[PDB]
């Protein structure tokens, strides 16, 4: 073969979740290396405790951004309960950190519904990891998003089945990327 | 058993014309087309019009009566939606028979020129009606640019066939690459009428050079070592029409052509001229030459000397294709 | 796990830009995974030229996306290894060239180099993955997130550094960075 054998595989009806920290370069620049890491630490080893629980496999960290996915790897029709409980959880974690620490940690949640092709590339250090255009939304829910509460897309209303009370989100004053591809933003109450 | 075939080669080759030629032949819409062949109609005659003044030496008309009519055409030239009124149709039609007009037609190859031009402008009486019902070969000379890959489903003898059409000019070929995995063969298009002309991207490099640069990239490439590749020498009836004329010298753009000769192994068409099977063989030994450097076993190349436009060599050609991938259990 | 600190890393960020614009999502490219597929063929020469002697203190990372990143000093007069993440950069663009001349594309790769103190080890709960923090990282990549194409953004500290090993560099002006505020940075010569 001329083509490197592709370790992936296509996924239909699931759901993403994205996590950030409001102004996480500018703490590094506070604290020392060694104390920031700590927080980090406190802080994403009590949420890949809570994914377990929630069903929802942990992907990977880039730096301060956390992300899960449901769905993974055998199939759910509660995906996309699960990753409003999993921030519903995560939200109030934070809480108890920044509680019992003093540092000033904020996350802002992230979430949208669809297909994704996941597994591995390269040849060396593999990652479990996902990529479709419904991640890339996803990713700019995160960034679209209001500290502290859970922003999500009609897609992932649509999988909620009326459970959780929703209000407007304005998602697209707040992000170009959701206006120019017409988006429609909902919040958690 | 299906059959995963892509059609590759520089633009304007001819490589959506095969494909159409298969709808025809294996596998409503005309109404929707009739208003693309006006455009290469009109697209036609501005484009001989406009380039009469600025060639070297200039051409001149040969009625002065012409000249307002050659001013008509600049000045509706770029208009959105044109309605195409009658008048346009006479005026087309007028010029279309001046010398002048015409002599510049011959030296088309000195500026860009549809290949469909000759064609549409012998028969605008044809066009002009509104109860016009494109034929056949009217939607085969048709020229339409191609951007993206389409996918064509069709059956021979109970067989399945996928063909894959991509854009040729350089800014769409970067496309190529999303159909590489997986392809039971490839089909290099080639424009073998095309020695005396240059790409329209940049108006510099040869035409039949782009065509052989663009084969050896392909025939070399990484991910196609054990794919074969089967050669298609389109357009072999303006070939002719040009070694016959004598104008341009083959020997005027590629000097290694003096030192060629026909091989012992050549089968001439009957009635065939001798020029004719020098340059057309003397073509395909070029595109040999390059395939037989190197990949040594492990793919082949298969010529064929084509002319998309004829459905009934089509027909013919694409039964030796159909027994090329048997023979090689592709 | 375990953690420890560190004194002289040398962070790099190497991003191909253009690859966002390049994956699509359709019926015939098997909903993108034909782009993934080239993908996977770039992170691949890249990987392969770990092995390659030169590169013997190079520590790939991780990918992120399309984004490359690695790292040089984490085996430790002695700042060579700060000239050889360059060398690691120039080493990526002609494996890079070559996808090009195969593909028929024009990719183009922009780099990031810091360098500074670090912490390095594993996190969380769920999987082993050896990672670096440190601001030293954060400024890394926001020298790759500002830059231009074909270039090597450099910070001032590290511009120095790469100055007393023998190479060249430009002033590309003070850039008011995200978080950080008004860092002046600096361009490698070819
Ligand atoms: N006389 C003649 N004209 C031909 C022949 N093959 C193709 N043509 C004409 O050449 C023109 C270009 O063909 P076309 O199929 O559009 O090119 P293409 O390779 O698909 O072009 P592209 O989409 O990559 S830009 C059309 O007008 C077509 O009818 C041939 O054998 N003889
Ligand atoms: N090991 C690592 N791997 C990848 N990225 C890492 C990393 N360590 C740090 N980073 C990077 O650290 C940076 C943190 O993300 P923002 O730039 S999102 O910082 P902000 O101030 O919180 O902005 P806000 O979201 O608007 O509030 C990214 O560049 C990470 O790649
Ligand atoms: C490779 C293609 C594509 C489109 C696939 C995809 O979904 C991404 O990998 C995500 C969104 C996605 O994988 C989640 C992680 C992260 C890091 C947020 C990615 C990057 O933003 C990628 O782009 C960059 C800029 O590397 C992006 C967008 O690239
Ligand atoms: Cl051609
Ligand atoms: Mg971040
Ligand atoms: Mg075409
Ligand atoms: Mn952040």
């Amino acid at each position: 073969m001329m083509f490197h054998k592709i370790y992936i595989q296509k996924h239909d009806n699931v759901s993403i979740l994205f996590a950030d920290i409001e102004g996480f370069t500018s703490l590094a620049s506070q604290c020392t290396a060694q104390e920031l890491v700590m927080t980090l630490n406190e802080l994403f080893a009590r949420f890949d405790k809570l994914a377990a629980e929630n069903h929802c496999l942990r992907i990977k960290i880039l730096g301060d951004c956390y992300y899960c996915v449901s769905g993974l790897p055998e199939a759910r029709a509660d995906h996309a309960h699960c990753c409003v409980e999993m921030g519903m959880d995560m939200i109030e974690a934070i809480s108890l950190v920044r509680e019992m620490t003093g540092v000033n940690v904020n996350m802002r949640v992230g979430i949208h519904s669809g297909r994704v092709h996941c597994g591995v590339l390269g040849l060396r250090k593999w990652q479990f990891d996902v990529w479709s255009n419904d991640v890339t939304l996803a990713n700019h829910m995160e960034a679209g998003g209001k500290a502290g509460r859970i922003h999500i897309t009609k897609a992932t209303l649509s999988y909620l089945n009326g459970d959780y009370e929703v209000e407007p989100g304005c998602g697209g004053e707040r992000n170009a990327y959701l206006k120019e591809h017409s988006i429609e933003t909902f919040l958690i109450l | 058993a299906t059959h995963r075939l892509l059609l590759l080669g520089a633009g304007e080759s001819g490589k959506s014309t095969i494909v159409k030629q298969m709808r025809i032949l294996h596998v409503g819409e005309k109404a929707t087309k009739v208003q693309d062949i006006k455009n290469n109609l009109k697209e036609a005659i501005e484009t001989i019009v406009a380039a009469m003044s600025n060639l070297v030496p200039p051409v001149e008309l040969a009625n002065p009566e012409n000249q307002f009519r050659v001013d008509y055409i600049l000045s509706v030239m770029n208009v959105p939606d044109f309605d195409f009124p009658p008048e346009f149709y006479e005026h087309a039609k007028a010029l279309w028979e001046d010398e002048g007009v015409r002599a510049c037609y011959e030296r088309s190859n000195e500026y860009q020129l549809i290949d469909c031009a000759q064609y549409f402008l012998d028969k605008i009486d044809v066009i002009k009606q509104d109860d016009y019902v494109p034929s056949d070969q009217d939607l085969l000379r048709c020229r339409v640019l191609t951007s993206g890959i389409f996918e064509t489903k069709f059956q021979v003898d109970k067989v399945n066939f996928h063909m894959f059409d991509v854009g040729g000019q350089r800014d769409e070929r970067r496309k190529w690459i999303q159909c590489f995995n997986d392809v039971t063969a490839i089909i290099f298009v080639v424009a073998s009428s095309s020695y005396n002309m240059v790409i329209r991207e940049d108006n510099q490099t040869n035409r039949l050079q782009e065509a052989l640069n663009l084969f050896k990239s392909i025939w070399n490439n990484r991910w196609l070592r054990t794919i074969s590749v089967i050669l298609f020498l389109n357009k072999q009836d303006l070939l002719a029409e040009k070694v016959l004329a004598g104008k341009s010298k083959i020997e005027d753009y590629f000097p290694e052509f003096a030192r060629y000769t026909t091989p012992e192994d050549a089968t001439p068409e009957p009635g065939e001229d001798p020029r004719v099977t020098r340059a057309k063989y003397f073509i395909r030994d070029e595109f040999l030459r390059i395939s037989t450097a190197s990949g040594d076993g492990r793919h082949y190349c298969y010529p064929h000397f084509t002319c998309a436009v004829d459905t009934e060599n089509i027909r013919r050609v694409f039964n030796d294709c159909r027994d090329i991938i048997q023979r090689m259990h592709l | 796990l375990y953690h420890q600190s560190y004194d002289c890393v040398c962070v790099m960020f190497a991003s191909i830009p253009d690859f966002k614009e390049f994956y699509t999502e359709s019926d015939v490219n098997k909903e993108g995974l034909e782009c993934l597929r080239l993908l996977n063929e770039i992170i691949a020469d890249f990987d392969d030229l770990l092995s390659k002697p030169k590169f013997s203190g190079v520590e790939k990372i991780k990918t992120i996306g399309s984004t490359y990143m690695a790292a040089t000093g984490l085996s430790a007069r002695q700042y060579m290894h700060i000239g050889t993440m360059v060398e690691f950069a120039y080493a990526l663009v002609g494996k890079l060239d070559a996808i090009n001349k195969h593909s028929f594309n024009d990719f183009k790769l922009r780099v990031g180099i810091n360098h500074g103190p670090v912490i390095a080890g594993v996190i969380g709960a769920q999987k082993p993955q050896y990672d670096i923090w440190g601001n030293t990282v954060n400024v890394a990549s926001r020298m790759d997130s500002t830059g231009v194409l074909d270039k090597i953004q450099v910070t001032e500290e590290t511009s120095l550094i790469l100055q007393t090993l023998g190479y060249t560099c430009t002033c590309r002006g003070i850039i008011n960075v995200k978080g950080k505020g008004d860092l002046k940075t600096y361009f490698v010569n070819t």
